[PDB]
């Protein structure tokens, strides 16, 4: 366990689960989240083979196994999974008794209340910890970068949230949210792939199409001259290899799949695009407080680091918003461990002491009390 | 209500009688004084069988008062308990005391266990031949000086130097088996046995039956127990000059006895040691050409623990850069370079009517096989030293009364229970088995004697959990030996996922890999570190081959006469010696020791625990109180019932007591009851 | 019989009967599997002549005999001959009272069901076994070289299967089979030796044909400049004799004769041969799971002895497969003994204990139990 | 050649190539797409011989030919079959002239993008066609089946693709792509005949399996009574004869080749099954219009045709969507020549005129117009 008893932090967040300790600089577990089970009928007797593979021993033997995603889109659809999740990842990673320390979750804006009283009720009665707070993902990525006021312009492989926040106060008249996140990226990049000749179909290869993405894909700052000078040459044209040995090439598709978020038009959904999201939500503030939010609107979350992102999301700011006004975009550069820094503080370094949901309080009042509490 | 004990920390039971407290709620003074606010009633005694409470606390508080009154206090019990006093025996091993125990019968054998040996010599006489006694104590107890003091009674008893060739002999048997282990930096060898068969009454005979050696030894090795006494006696250098001629290195430079750094040791002088070895063997009678060629042997050993084994499929066979002490190996062994070297990488026995097969073995295969090859070597040397031992030691002409002594390595704790420590638990959960089935057939025997029809087991079901079932714990080792790429945590999670319940035994905690285990000692998680690499084992028959026929005369008598699991034939030679033990009449004896200062008056209560709870004694309290501990005759009741408040008016004044033939065989908790009513 | 209860494990395999007790490292029975018959008038009396020769007298006296192979192509045609074979090597090789100890058969895959349920019905009600297993002939090679996980190429002179198994799992969906065995390549070789002049048409001369093709026989490395270089010298032109004391000489047929398992066209079968069943085979597997494969690809079975398999396989695996892709071939020298080494662990050092079929389920379920159970 | 200018309709669609003028309201071509090739060695002078056999010559001769299927899950593999396919179809069957009609081809959705260039470059540069169009075998079985609007389910030999069209509009972001089809329905068949004893193993025999599927297979109701009750009396079993004159008997068999097209993990691919990529597929769509396509589902191509598919699906769709909700599967009997008959009306009968790509366009713009026209 710990030589303290500081408390726990970990955020599950669909995507990566990444946890630690409270009051360090450093996430101390890391793995891709994802519940694996066998398909295939076993005849070698005597190699484990037990029915639920998890995390990072998962990506090892991927080939043999259905994937089960358990958190999607913020939601969390079954509860086996995340009852198996947590439980892997409080025994095997940080071996700690679960019952020394609080712990602190996190979520999107906007999720189902079920969801909520679910995971404050399962903590509490399966694991049986001290003490349980539920943070939002809008918030704790300020006391990451420093208490900057502005819009988190956060999205995950779960969702896209616009929150402003002003001066210690959040606006909940006006935050937003959309669906286009890393999923939908990886989705259309198999429907993209498929235009060149290569096919993928079965979930095994969807963490393969996913370090693709993670790897040769850059948002353009331009997107006709782009698309049509790349298909005027190969200059744009890379390759990569497949982990048979295979050597496949990328065409324009380097930039057309992240292209799609800001025009999310091409998959079918409707809305805006998040450049416009992030100018509408402004614009449902008030006249007063606006020039600060234009030059503190933060990014976070492992999709927004494609290599252009900043320049493209500053010009459309630019041509968007009214002339005259200084605009301006920090990209803090660890932007994919930013929430779980945030996390960091403000467990340990506040007053956050009778704020947290005493287990007491649990047995008295039900799971309904981490409604009106936590926010 | 007042008169009872309390457990603290230093004093683990500490019989405090101030206050009638509470049922829980225990506040009162102590001896320590006031206390806060559940031990036992509270009531340098010979014998607590007619004790009041039979309980840890009157039982530590006579251990405490017999080493305040220096008394080596053996309680009856059907087995004796003395403790090590650390201190000279005036007028107790003397001749007079040993004329006294030849003579008293019932007065002397209190406390004196001479006395005792000569009631078991009487009842050698008495037409019991086949009869041993136990000898319960750690190292540092002193079961040595009180084998040799039992053996001197017995020669004033029996009559018929077989002692001083003993003492001669322990020297020898040390030297190639002790080490430095975490409970002595001169450690025990292994398991010994001793037999003095008597030519009626004239006990003429020797004979030894040691056997189930540290085999594991040889290799693996994570702690100052590594250098064997005799391995870092000839790293000491006993000869110069026959060290060039042997071409000897280092302490440090031979890699497999490079374990765990402990190559000087402030605790012997290997090299005058290695001198009075040599000494000693002269005195058993071996020759210096004998000597040279034991010396010889284990450098070979050495050389070959040197000889690194390397990696086309490179996987399938080896190389040579420190080449120097494979040809020391093959020139000390006197054998063929080229043959010692297809020997070790080819292991081709592949033979089917007339055809033959070389399966070129793998590299990892290919370090086992090297391992295999030097327990070999090793277990073989100790073998003609032991008949080297039996030769000079003589036995009787066809004698067919003897009497036994053994002495073997008990239960014990360290950091991490090792496979070895396993093994070691094993041997000491089988010899507590039948401990404690000589004693329950003691206790059906005084059951039988008084007429009492009184109406342990899961002993039975730790052996059978550990090794006896066809699905067994050592049995599931040896399954995942085989199969290849049985990954260490994968073998402990089957390890904790078959017989997961219905044991004293279960997983570890939010750790890697452990599987805890409640012996009769207490619990005890052995740490799975690798002992499914500790126990392959593999027996070749042309290494045999080579072993018997190469050039050197004395290591082709030491393998002139030429299934894979170390646990399994750990388990037949258990088994084996255990079926030999069964044979003979048994008696037991405690040795204690004051190992907290080494000196006398002075007493160690958690040292004392654990010595009661390793040898079983209070196992065997606990055993005793389980039947009818409490036992007073009809006169004594009556006695008892007029200090309360004749067997007919006992039990219409009382009225889990059963009067026996003259006896009252009750609980003891029903006489502090009784106590409790006499004194309320 | 013995002197332990362990169970008894024989391959049939169509070819040499591999028998012995399980827990040993060698076999300690083994004959060609044959049935002779008497077909000449007898006229001297007492020599005993009796009309089931089987095994190895069957070989003494094969001059007079006509041969009766039993087991074709993995099917068993006749089952008095296989009723005879196993009562011969019961009663009189390992002289074991057959009640006494369970056994463990095999197969090849994809085989017939009625042959199952033939041979699982037959030492249950004839021998009164106490247990019965079936293994397959895919598997047991894997616990024979230790646990690699790959493709596993056994050809014997049934069949040739192309199984993968991965890390515990097996595919069913992708394993092959093919006919050209060892019979196939003696009958080309009776064809061939009759271009130079010779010529055997009864079956007596079939385990003569048999010996020359497993002493003289040699895979090429390039099957164009052997073919041309041969014909240009008498280097490669042995002898040799035949039992009446004759001398043939052998032209380029040492290789042609196995020259035909990488080109099976000549013998009028259509077909892919065997390194590009193995190349199909790897196909159809996952795109996540292929590159152990490559580097674990274990040969087996008495035909893959011929002394240049290695080297002819890794080159056309090299050319075939992609390139930057490291390919590596075990090939253990015991593997004419492979699967009944194979059977010797799986049978005694296991937890195969409840796996076996009691044969009071037998008794309760009828033959097709076999079919549920042991796959 | 024709009596009319109007234009050539023809599907090549893997399997069998459907060709015909427009207008007409029956396809005056078909047969079997294959290209033949001799095998063995020739003798006999004089009977053609030619090494180039396609079609309805093809499965006359098909004992002594090799099989070469040009077009495998709706990619064409090698263009010299298609080149000869083409050509063949022209001036044997319809007799015509290419260059006086325009021709009207199709394809899969989500098929990679050189082959429709290759086969747009093709006609004009080696026919010298007029004009030319590209269609999609979605699309034209509601213009079949009249205009109803709704799920097109439709599985030939080469795929199955399930496009949702509403209206007038079709929606690209959720049409789907699986690959079981006719084909690995035929290969599973042939590992299934092999359980009972028999055995097909060359190219020959595909042919005359796919005849056994086209006639004696049905697609049971319940998977299980009806697993279980075949297998309890053989009251199911039938018969056939292989044109040697054997009698073949076939056990449950009947059902379960096609009953993998309702639970496709027996072959080894990891997806849904074509029920439950119906309903994903719907689930992608808007909650305005849902209801019209629950009733206006429509089935196609030839791989349909099993007795039993409308009812199965129907309780499939029943047990899967929300309850009270009217299902109605269109079945229409044509269906096996839906997609020329759809090919029928679209050429002929519309303003499709200047739609069509006029060739000076193609020797203005190069092959990748036909990208960014006919879709
Ligand atoms: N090049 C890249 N580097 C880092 N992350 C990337 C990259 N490309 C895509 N991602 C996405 O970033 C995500 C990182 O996890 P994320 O969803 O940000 O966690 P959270 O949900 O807690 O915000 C992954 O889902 C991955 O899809
Ligand atoms: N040189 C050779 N050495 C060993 N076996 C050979 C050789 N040449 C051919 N063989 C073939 O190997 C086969 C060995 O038996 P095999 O069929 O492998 O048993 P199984 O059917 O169990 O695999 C024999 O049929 C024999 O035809
Ligand atoms: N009983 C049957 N009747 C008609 N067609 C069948 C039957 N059974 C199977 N089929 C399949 O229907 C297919 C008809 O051709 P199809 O592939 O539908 O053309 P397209 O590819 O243009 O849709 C053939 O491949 C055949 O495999
Ligand atoms: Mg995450
Ligand atoms: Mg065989
Ligand atoms: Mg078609």
């Amino acid at each position: 366990d710990e030589d303290e008893t500081t408390a726990l932090v970990c955020d599950n967040g669909s995507g990566l689960v990444k946890a630690g300790f409270a009051g360090d600089d450093a996430p101390r577990a890391v793995f891709p989240s994802i519940v694996g089970r066998p398909r295939h009928q076993g005849v070698m007797v005597g190699m484990g083979q037990k029915d639920s593979y998890v995390g990072d021993e998962a990506q090892s033997k991927r080939g043999i196994l259905t994937l089960k995603y358990p958190i999607e889109h913020g939601i969390i659809t079954n509860w086996d999974d995340m009852e198996k999740i947590w439980h892997h990842t409080f025994y095997n990673e940080l071996r700690v008794a679960p019952e020394e320390h609080p712990t602190l979750l996190t979520e999107a804006p906007l999720n189902p209340k079920a969801n909520r009283e679910k995971m404050t009720q399962i903590m509490f009665e399966t694991f049986n910890v001290p003490a349980m707070y539920v943070a939002i993902q809008a918030v704790l990525s300020l006391y990451a970068s420093g208490r900057t006021t502005g819009i988190v312009l956060d999205s995950g492989d779960g969702v896209t949230h616009n929150v402003p926040i002003y001066e210690g106060y959040a606006l909940p008249h006006a935050i937003m949210r959309l669906d286009l996140a890393g999923r939908d990226l990886t989705d259309y990049l198999m429907k993209i792939l498929t235009e060149r000749g290569y096919s993928f179909v079965t979930t095994a290869e969807r963490e393969i199409v996913r370090d693709i993405k993670e790897k040769l894909c850059y948002v353009a700052l331009d997107f006709e001259n782009e698309m049509a000078t790349a298909a005027s040459s190969s200059s744009l044209e890379k390759s990569y290899e497949l982990p048979d040995g295979q050597v496949i090439t990328i065409g324009n598709e380097r930039f057309r799949c992240p292209e799609t978020l800001f025009q999310p038009s091409f998959i079918g959904m409707e809305s805006a695009g998040i450049h416009e999201t992030t100018y509408n939500s402004i614009m449902k503030c008030d006249i007063d407080i606006r020039k600060d939010l234009y030059a503190n609107n933060v990014m976070s979350g492992g999709t927004t680091m494609y290599p252009g992102i900043a320049d493209r999301m500053q010009k459309e700011i630019t041509a968007l918003a009214p002339s005259t006004m200084k605009i301006k975009i920090i990209a803090p550069p660890e932007r994919k461990y930013s929430v779980w820094i945030g996390g960091s503080i403000l467990a340990s370094l506040s007053t956050f002491q009778q704020m947290w949901i005493t287990k007491q309080e649990y047995d008295e009042a039900g799971p309904s009390i981490v409604h009106r509490k936590c926010f | 209500g007042s008169p009872a004990w309390v457990e603290d920390v230093e004093t683990v039971w500490i019989e405090a009688t101030v206050v009638k407290l509470d049922g829980d709620a225990i506040t009162a003074r102590t001896v320590n004084g006031d206390l806060v606010e559940a031990l036992p009633r509270d009531e340098g005694v010979d014998d607590m069988t007619k004790l009041s409470y039979l309980h840890e606390p009157g039982v530590l508080h006579n251990l405490y008062t017999r080493f305040k009154h220096d008394e080596i206090y053996t309680f009856t019990g059907n087995i004796l308990i003395a403790v090590n006093p650390f201190t000279r025996l005036p007028h107790l091993f003397n001749t007079y005391m040993m004329k006294q125990y030849q003579d008293a019968q019932p007065g002397d054998l209190n406390p004196h266990v001479y006395s005792v040996a000569d009631a078991a010599y009487k009842a050698m006489m008495e037409e019991m031949k086949s009869q041993a006694i136990l000898v319960s104590g750690e190292s540092g107890a002193g079961k040595t000086e009180t084998t040799k003091q039992i053996m001197q009674y017995l020669a004033f008893v029996g009559g018929r130097s077989v002692e001083q060739q003993v003492l001669q002999s322990n020297p020898l048997l040390e030297a190639f088996g002790n080490a430095k282990t975490v409970r002595n930096n001169n450690s025990s060898r292994f398991g010994k046995f001793v037999e003095i068969q008597f030519n009626n009454g004239k006990i003429s005979g020797a004979a030894v039956r040691t056997y189930l050696l540290e085999r594991s030894r040889v290799t693996q090795i994570s702690s100052p127990e590594r250098n064997y006494h005799c391995f870092y006696q000839l790293v000491a250098g006993a000869s110069p000059e026959d060290a060039e001629r042997l071409k000897l290195g280092p302490p440090d430079s031979f890699h497999y006895l490079n374990q765990s750094k402990c190559v000087e040791v402030g605790a012997i002088d290997d090299c005058k040691e290695y001198q009075l070895t040599r000494e000693a063997m002269d005195i058993v009678g071996i020759t210096t050409e004998e000597q040279e060629a034991i010396f010889r042997t284990i450098a070979a050993v050495l050389h070959l623990g040197n000889i690194e084994f390397d990696s086309s499929d490179a996987s399938e066979v080896s190389t040579e850069k420190s080449k120097f002490h494979l040809k020391a190996a093959a020139e000390m062994l006197m054998c063929d370079e080229q043959m010692l070297e297809k020997s070790l990488t080819t292991r081709i026995m592949k033979a089917t009517r007339t055809e033959s097969i070389t399966k070129i073995l793998n590299k990892s295969q290919a370090t086992d096989n090297r391992d295999s090859i030097a327990k070999t070597i090793y277990a073989k040397l100790f073998d003609w030293l032991v008949n080297k031992v039996n030769k000079s030691i003589g036995q009787d002409p066809h004698s067919t009364v003897l009497i036994g002594v053994l002495d073997i390595y008990g239960f014990e704790s360290f950091e991490i229970n090792s496979f070895e420590q396993f093994c070691i638990n094993l041997t000491n959960e089988k010899l507590q088995q039948h401990f404690n089935t000589h004693v329950f057939k003691m206790e059906q025997a005084e059951y039988r004697k008084e007429e009492i029809n009184w109406d342990f087991v899961d002993n039975i079901d730790v052996l059978d959990l550990i090794e006896k079932k066809p699905l067994g714990i050592i049995a599931l080792l040896d399954e995942a030996c085989m199969l290849p790429r049985s990954t260490a945590e994968s073998f402990a999670r089957k390890l904790g996922d078959t017989f997961n319940n219905h044991r004293r035994f279960s997983k570890h905690k939010f750790k890697r890999t452990a599987f805890t285990i409640d012996h009769y000692a207490g619990q005890v998680e052995y740490r799975a570190d690798l002992f499914l690499e500790k126990n392959k084992d593999f027996v070749v028959p042309e290494h045999q081959q080579l072993l018997h026929a190469s050039r050197c005369a004395f290591v082709s008598g030491l393998f002139p006469a030429d299934f894979m699991s170390i646990g399994s034939q750990f388990k037949l030679q258990l088994a084996a010696l255990m079926e030999t033990l069964k044979l003979t009449a048994p008696h037991y004896i405690r040795c204690v020791k004051p190992n907290m200062q080494l000196k006398p008056q002075i007493f160690e209560n958690k040292n004392v625990l654990q010595q009661l709870r390793c040898s079983g004694v209070l196992e065997a309290v606990r055993i005793s109180c389980a039947g009818f501990p409490t036992r007073r005759t009809f006169e004594e009741f009556l006695d008892r019932f007029g200090l309360l408040h004749e067997k007919v008016a006992c039990q219409n004044l009382l009225e889990g007591y059963q009067i026996g033939k003259t006896k009252v065989f009750l609980r003891a908790g029903q006489m502090a009851i009784l106590d409790t009513l006499r004194s309320n």
